[PDB]
């Protein structure tokens, strides 16, 4: 056990759905802070927590300390794109008055909520500049995953992270491609990987 | 404000580098850190005050100066591979409450040889008529590929401004020849937007990849364009149906 474990350490949630993370140690704390990290980014502090037991209100997020002071949770209502990132609980533990410890972060996701999943593989059109045949695999439910590959020839990506700041046109899909004449979509994306229902339409 | 710098570096194994750090606040408490996958934030030096240094957890490799109060650099004798990581400068609040001010961070690159270096090659493919017919949406595929190191910002402007509605990126790059120690990076985005967008021929759209590379103070010796900070993009205009 750390002196400050957060849990879950990864968490994928689609948007509208509410979340709690949670900070436990085994030691007291006077206090606990709250830091937001973004890509390319230094962390950002959110709230410090003093009182035992106190709640802090920042807009959609909600702290909690707890009454022993040895755990603090941060929830979030009707989760949102802008809600991705690194949330980190810190505090002066193991004796430091100027040395902050930092938990290991939630790193939370925030995937689009697909309603009506139609999972599909669409083979594009070469480009003049690459020698690549590239398939896109979109429409799919934020509870299917994509992992990376290379098989061969084929590459796969894992599936992408929806831009923080979107405000439209929210949707799931992975890449795969190959510079291998005659390359099929169904090698890249089998039954292995994705839904097998997913519609495959021929140019 | 904490201001750091350099943003994003690059340097061979063993040439002396330093990574300056400065705080218009009158903080007497400053502090670096490390950040590593799995490692979270591990300090690696701090100084109380002026001419006060004390080594972090993992100060090997590393070495501080406070001379003045306004500046905590730090110096890598003779960098190592294993010093390749992204490093945050932070200072003590005196409020109430004693929170740390961050800078925005070092990404560091450490590199057996300069000639691994590579811009990346950017490839825009266009929608489907296949989406188009089926979804009445039209997805466009950002391929960015051959770039060393992973150190790249992508983008995507309509019509000359920079858009986040319909952009999905890649969480990270992969690994083009994942056996080799040396790989190079390829890395993904789409952009979605209304059939009727796409079809109108008016609207342009650009992916672009920042690249973070050498330096004007790095020596380059190779026939190939010296792998500097740049700008490498892919365009497609819209289709009449
Ligand atoms: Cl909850
Ligand atoms: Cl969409
Ligand atoms: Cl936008
Ligand atoms: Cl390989």
């Amino acid at each position: 056990m750390q002196l400050l474990e957060q849990s879950p350490q990864f968490l994928s949630i689609q948007e509208g759905e509410n979340l709690t993370v949670y900070c436990n140690s085994s030691s007291v704390f006077s206090s606990l802070q709250w830091y937001r990290q973004e890509p390319g980014e230094g962390p950002v502090l959110l709230v410090t927590v003093v009182t035992g037991g106190e709640v802090k209100k920042l807009k959609r997020l909600t702290f909690q300390f707890g009454d022993a002071r040895k755990d603090s949770s941060l929830h979030i209502t009707a989760a949102q794109p802008g809600d991705t990132g690194l949330y980190l609980c810190a505090g002066y533990g193991g004796g430091s008055n100027y040395k902050l410890t930092f938990g290991k972060g939630t790193l939370l996701t925030v995937n689009p909520y697909i309603q009506n999943p139609d999972p599909a593989v669409y083979q594009l059109r070469d480009s003049k500049s690459s020698d690549k045949s590239v398939c896109l695999f979109t429409d799919f439910d934020s509870q299917t995953n994509v992992s990376q590959s290379k098989d061969s020839d084929v590459y796969i990506t894992d599936k992408c992270v929806l831009d923080m700041r979107s405000m439209d046109f929210k949707s799931n899909s992975a890449v795969a491609w190959s510079n291998k004449s005659d390359f099929a979509c169904a090698n890249a994306f089998n039954n292995s990987i994705i839904p097998e229902d997913t519609f495959f339409p021929s140019p | 404000q904490v201001t750091q710098n350099p943003r994003y570096l690059i340097t061979v194994t063993g040439k002396k580098l330093t990574v300056t750090c400065s705080q218009n606040m009158n903080h007497e408490y400053m502090s670096w850190y490390r950040q590593d996958p799995g490692l979270g934030l591990r300090q690696i030096y701090y100084s109380m005050n002026v001419e006060v240094t004390d080594k972090g957890d993992v100060p090997e490799g590393y070495k501080v100066s406070r001379k003045e109060k306004r500046n905590f650099p730090l110096i890598l004798e003779s960098p190592s591979p294993n010093q390749t990581s992204l490093y945050f400068c932070a200072s003590r609040l005196t409020g109430r409450v004693h929170g740390y001010t961050f800078g925005s961070g070092t990404r560091l690159t450490v590199v057996e040889d300069l000639k691994n270096v590579f811009p990346p090659e950017v490839a825009v493919f266009e929608p489907s008529e296949a989406e188009i017919s089926h979804t009445q949406k039209a997805t466009l595929v950002c391929l960015a590929t051959g770039f060393y190191p992973d150190h790249v910002e992508l983008s995507w402007w309509v019509n000359g401004k920079e858009v986040h509605s319909g952009v999905c990126t890649d969480p990270q790059p992969l690994k083009e020849q994942p056996a080799l120690n040396d790989s190079r990076y390829a890395l993904s985005s789409r952009l979605r937007v209304s059939a009727t967008f796409w079809q109108n021929p008016r609207n342009h759209f650009r992916c672009q990849v920042q690249f973070y590379g050498l330096s004007e103070n790095d020596e380059w010796t190779q026939d190939r364009a010296k792998p500097v900070t740049q700008i490498v993009s892919a365009e497609a205009w819209g289709r009449a149906d």
